[PDB]
């Protein structure tokens, strides 16, 4: 998790994430650097790189420790930046020789007067600092048509969605500016389509700040959706407007189904992800009336005995190696594919367009060999 | 309608860059009182950046004519050094009805290397200019064929009919490909055009090649017809550009068996180049099955028959991309449109489109807001014309055609094997730069 | 020459080229132009749209107005312009149609102007006669009208000390600038030759007085310009606080820019009428000028000079002076070398083309001309 | 000159793992400690040009007292994976800790496996000091001793090519595919090493056989030249500046062949068919050049390694008449070799004279070129993702040529030799002209 750590505590605008660790360690920073622009450009946002300040240890440090070079470099990131927000990541050389973060931290978040959160990397670090040092306590200001949407990256699905509502999206964690990290505590609820991600923090708002926590059937198909907006609907009091959007998308997309139900007849798919998210793909499939037979060497095995048409992945390494099988994989870069009515049209036109893809990957498996022995290839 | 908004090709007296394409070939133009000639060399220019100095630009001279155009040939002469001389006639010369003939024989019966093209502009664009140019050549330049005198034919030379010079924006590096794809297998090329062309000497030597190669949907057919007329050479009709391995396969194989050439050796270049472009391709299977952001599955191809035959067929079977709408700009002859329209309905074992004919931006630009690209924006494969519908769509532009006002041109390729990678550079290039 | 791309950068019109296909092919040269131009200015980028009759075979026999009608009409429609002007090229002027009657007729039906060019300027004249407003309510006593072909803004900024507004005018300047210029406070012409007759005919048949002064190049070129703009404008305490000003600011970098440029021999072969403006900014520069004047001339003549650098503003002449290892400044800008900045910004460009020697140097190596040697063993 | 280092400008000596996939079926096998995210390498590459591991690379990379681990992932490997060679890496765990790395891959080299270890403590280098030692570890580990009667006589016209750093330098495959062209233009038998064009550990078994080595880079691959020397014997030619472009690849080639005794005929006929093709196309791009309008850039900042920085500081200095504005060398070479390298940008040119600097820390080198005068016009900035905001920030253009090049997808892209010139130029004057675009 000390990537997603990273990648959430450095993708807060407006602050400034500070890796405690030797060089090597900051080689992620060109990955979030990418994902952070790419994320900016999808939510329209201004584009800019993302500045990640490593403290560059080197043998001085691995022996008698860097907490000289962690001062220096927060005090580096202040002048430079000079950020609403700072986060310490510590790696392994540096959890090994034992440096103690709290007390710079402390010392220097009393010297600026902004937070300065040692991130300590149903729990994760960047959030858990949030919440301590950035979330604001006892609000003067309650925002009854705010509620808070936990997300990694994807593009503006819950915006339009709650919208018809009439009521107003703060993403977070990722591309939030600090202050809309501080503002979490006046939201009218907080809604997780994803559980494994969004509960603790979730959990977490409603318990110290009295911001309630939607937990309802996620977003996926018909029922899961209709049940969705109805609970947000009953949470933030817009009963009549969830009801109005329902039946809007039902009367819209319901004929449409049917075409993309036809066009899909007799693709066999296959899902491997988290329960809680692959239920949901596994619901919008159902509805779309594609097969799915159920939930990286025994990813080949699995791939060689499933064969599916397509694949529906949520982890690095998997796609490339299904490529060379000849097996198409849906890039789940931007998760909200599937969120809501448009959803289940966007995924069925998605599997559409892979079907079409088959033809690279199926040329590259016929010309490329795989690293593995042959004998290797009769076991499971 | 007759308006053409935002032309996509220019009148024939524009195929005198077709006659500057070949090394130490100048073009004599005589277009009336010869005002804007310049509209030309300096439209190649806005074309990729090209320019025409390796035979033309501003070197080209340009203008009752008959006295003028004698005046100026007389003044050419004696001034351009040239292994040939091209004189191609616009409007005012057609109109006034101007023996250009007689202006020119004279010359002719001197010994002097010229060529006249009776190219009148209103006539057609320069793909007819084209065919006329390489015509004229041929009956004026190359004259009859005596196999005693000239040389014995060789069953293994082949004379390569493709790409518009100028025009099409990459022809220079394409026809290196081409000519280094068609010598792999065994073969003696003559290119005819551009750098790799050894100038006139390869068009002396065209009575003594084996068969003619028209590499394009049409253009170059009405000269593989006039050579097996003139000279009764055989003619190979590949309408598909090869790009990518399958396609330059599948055409390196269907020259063989015409040329009657060594399969050993036919294969094992194919296996080689089969091997590079292979791995090149594996590399980038990982970002083409990975990448998170998706990447276009539609796209549209608006340009001339050969090359938009030639990226259809590519993005196609190559990457699997769905042909959303095809546009042929360059208006071929009523009579291969139908045989076009084939080549489109067989674009794949399981995929058929189709392409119309379209010469007017806002007709092209109308069908293009006509159509439906799914949820995603599709790519375009056009010309600086289509800038601002690219944005409009909110989708990338790759122009791969007149006018690329955008890209500086060297000698970069988008034909076989490694032309299709550099094309695969500049289009996937082209899509992640939407946050750059 | 310059009437299809004036005619073409106007903004909120339509130009329509009544010609063959062919005659058209200049609408790639003008558009990249106008993108160019409109990026410099800082306004939107966007394609220009030229609508070209494409007359063929038949209407060299029959006549061209019945498409020339369809054609303008179809501009109307797609574009709903702000004005129409049309073009005639030679194989269209041989047949002689009668573009009048269809361009009053459409005019009348449409009601915007139907401008026909009968390529003194043909656009400004047009303009002029069918756009400039008649006896303006208004008169925009801060607003002066600048005459220049692309250029760039360097007329703002040194006008905006003086605090007087700029209407840059015809190209890039929409339909509505066109008819302001009959309000403006006075009109100032880059060159002689290219904004003589436009600023004179708006004096003659409308109140805008036109300005008479020095052209805006070298230190006293650009005082006595601004001392007339202030005149005639009633600004002569901001013109004479930013000459001052300017002066000082300037003067001492000249010192430094001269030493660099020691020993340079430039050669001028532009308008008479700006290559002097251009010998003047030069010889303030130090740098000498020792030449004055087809690319066989032009070959003969730098071949005789041999100059470090040259000016040019025409087309073919720069690239031949490339094959003979000699640098061209890039007047893509005429408005480089205007005002005092613009003594630096030539100076520094002098200094920039002579780095770029190497490559001119490197292709003269390795190119054989196209002349052969008898012709070149004489003049 | 503060320890921080924002916004990296290269990895850690693991990284060079990259380095060991770079030779066609040799797989690394990697030993950072528990292994938290040392897939950061693994998709740094990714990022780095839209590259991809190929074979051994990506997700194919095995990784994990780490002794017992370390030898239960070899095993493993060896049971699953099929590869020519097999490159352990080790981190800082194994560093730190002291784990006895030979005592654990010894055993299986005694049994025949032909599998090397190098000791990358990623706290000591970046990765082009870890790619030294991959090659050295390789070098006497797999290669071994030479016997010019069992091994073979050497042969004094082949070449081991040391060159560019894989998958750092984004252009490493074109770059050394045109490297290899060029050398054997001239007659020469290449040991390329590295990329497709390598036939893989047959031509590093017969890094022994070679002639010389050819270190084609300021300083990486001196450390490699001078163990071979001592090994084998072998003599070395260091050829700091890498051709770009015709006057500089007829300098090197004509270097090469006077050192390792061509045929002179040959060099000469290649060069002189080269310098046709490429000034042809320089001919036909002098019209934009001299005629453009609107004006190109006139100074140039480079941001890079060594090796590309100086090759294109050469190329822009003498091809173009670029001045050069600011030149930062980013991958820490060692202080031994900095003075050669500044003295190669004194005499850039006969009449150009410039400087290089150090630096590692992106905000010391945006600092450096915003305190940077550029003249009248925006610079053209050739540098990496980094630079970007920077460019906009200037509004001039940005070429990215290195580490990270997060807006290209580069498959066989060249920017050396006579054709990767054609081709840089083509890159940099289609991103000037894009102002409009
Ligand atoms: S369609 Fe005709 S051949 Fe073509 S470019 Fe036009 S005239 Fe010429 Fe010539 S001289 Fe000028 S350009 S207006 Fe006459
Ligand atoms: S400088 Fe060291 S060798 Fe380099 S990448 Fe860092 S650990 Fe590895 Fe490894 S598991 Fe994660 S990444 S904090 Fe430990």
């Amino acid at each position: 998790s000390e990537q997603m750590v990273e990648c959430q505590a450095g993708n807060v605008r407006g602050a400034v994430l500070v890796q405690h660790s030797p060089i090597g360690c900051g080689a992620g920073q060109v990955i979030y650097n990418s994902i952070f622009r790419n994320g900016l450009a999808i939510r329209g946002l201004p584009v800019e790189n993302l500045h990640l300040i490593s403290t560059n240890l080197r043998e001085r440090d691995m022996v008698y420790g860097g907490l000289d070079k962690l001062e220096r470099t927060i005090r580096d990131a202040w002048e430079r930046h000079h950020p609403q927000a700072i986060f310490i990541a510590t790696s392994c050389p540096t959890a090994i020789i034992g440096d103690d973060i709290e007390s710079v931290a402390s010392q220097l978040e009393a010297e600026f007067g902004i937070p300065v959160i040692p991130l300590h990397c149903g729990f994760d670090a960047t959030q858990h600092g949030i919440l301590r040092q950035i979330v604001r306590k006892n609000p003067e200001r309650k925002q009854e048509d705010l509620v808070n949407v936990i997300n990694l990256w994807g593009s503006d699905v819950f915006g339009p969605m709650l919208g018809e509502l009439g009521l107003r999206v703060n993403y977070v964690v990722d591309l939030a500016t600090v202050e809309d990290l501080a503002q979490m505590s006046e939201a009218a609820a907080t809604v997780g389509f994803c559980y494994t991600l969004s509960t603790y923090m979730a959990a977490a708002l409603e318990q110290e700040f009295g911001v309630p926590e939607v937990k309802a059937p996620m977003p996926y198909g018909f029922a899961g959706t209709d049940a969705w907006l109805r609970e947000i609907a009953r949470v933030t009091h817009r009963e009549e407007q969830a009801e109005a959007y329902i039946a809007r998308e039902h009367a819209r997309v319901k004929p449409q189904l049917e075409a993309l139900r036809e066009k899909l007849k007799g693709i066999k798919g296959f899902v491997s992800t988290g329960s809680a998210y692959a239920h949901g793909m596994i619901q919008v499939l159902r509805e779309l009336g594609v097969t799915v037979d159920g939930s990286q060497f025994q990813f080949y095995g699995l791939l060689q005995r499933v064969k599916p048409d397509f694949i529906i992945i949520r982890h690095n390494g998997l796609a490339p190696l299904a490529s060379r099988l000849g097996i198409p994989a849906i890039p789940l870069g931007d998760e909200h594919i599937a969120v809501g009515y448009q959803g289940i049209l966007n995924l069925g036109e998605s599997i559409l367009d892979v079907l079409a893809h088959r033809k690279f990957h199926e040329d590259i498996a016929a010309h490329v060999r795989l690293p593995y022995r042959q004998d290797w290839l009769a076991r499971d | 309608t007759n308006s053409i908004e935002q032309v996509r090709y220019i009148c024939s007296i524009g195929a005198m860059h077709s006659a500057s394409a070949i090394p130490r070939v100048i073009p004599i133009t005589h277009c009336g009182p010869g005002c804007a000639d310049k509209q030309f060399m300096n439209v190649a220019f806005y074309n990729g950046f090209q320019g025409g100095g390796y035979g033309g630009g501003a070197v080209v001279p340009s203008t009752g004519g008959a006295e003028r155009l004698d005046e100026l040939i007389g003044a050419s002469l004696q001034v351009l050094d040239a292994d040939l001389f091209v004189v191609l006639t616009g409007c005012i010369p057609d109109l006034v009805g101007d023996d250009i003939g007689s202006v020119v024989g004279p010359y002719q019966k001197r010994g002097v290397p010229i060529v006249y093209a009776e190219t009148g502009g209103f006539r057609g664009n320069n793909f007819t200019g084209h065919e006329l140019v390489t015509k004229a050549i041929i009956d004026q330049f190359v004259g009859d064929y005596d196999a005693e005198r000239d040389g014995a034919r060789e069953p293994h030379t082949v004379n390569v009919w493709s790409l518009l010079p100028y025009h099409n924006t990459f022809w220079r590096g394409d026809l290196t490909e081409i000519k280094r794809l068609l010598e792999g297998i065994g073969l003696k090329v003559n290119i005819l055009f551009g750098p790799q062309s050894a100038g006139v000497a390869e068009w002396k030597a065209i009575p003594r090649a084996g068969f003619n190669l028209v590499l394009s949907p049409w253009l170059g057919l009405d000269t593989a017809r006039h050579l097996d007329r003139k000279y009764g050479q055989p003619t190979l009709h590949r309408p598909i550009i090869p790009i990518g391995a399958k396609e330059t396969g599948a055409f390196l194989r269907e020259v063989a068996a015409f040329a009657g050439l060594d399969s050993a050796v036919v294969e094992a270049f194919i296996t080689a180049e089969e091997a590079v472009y292979y791995r090149y391709l594996e590399d980038f299977t990982d970002f083409y099955a990975e990448y998170w952001w998706g990447l276009p599955a539609k796209f549209a191809v608006i340009g001339d028959s050969a090359y938009n035959l030639a990226l259809t067929k590519f993005l196609v079977n190559q990457l699997g991309l769905i042909p959303g709408l095809q546009i042929i700009t360059d208006n071929p002859p009523e009579e291969v449109r139908e045989d076009i329209r084939a080549h489109y309905h067989a674009i794949a074992d399981d995929v058929a489109t189709d392409v119309s004919f379209e010469e007017d931006s806002y007709t092209i630009h109308q069908k293009i807001r006509a159509t439906d690209f799914g949820h995603k924006a599709p790519i375009l494969f056009g010309t600086t014309w289509e800038r601002d519908l690219a944005k409009e769509l909110k989708g990338a532009i790759v122009e791969v055609g007149f006018p690329a006002s955008y890209e500086v041109v060297l000698s970069r390729s988008y034909l076989g094997y490694r032309g299709a990678l550099t094309l695969l550079e500049k289009i996937y290039t082209t899509t992640v730069s939407a946050s750059a």
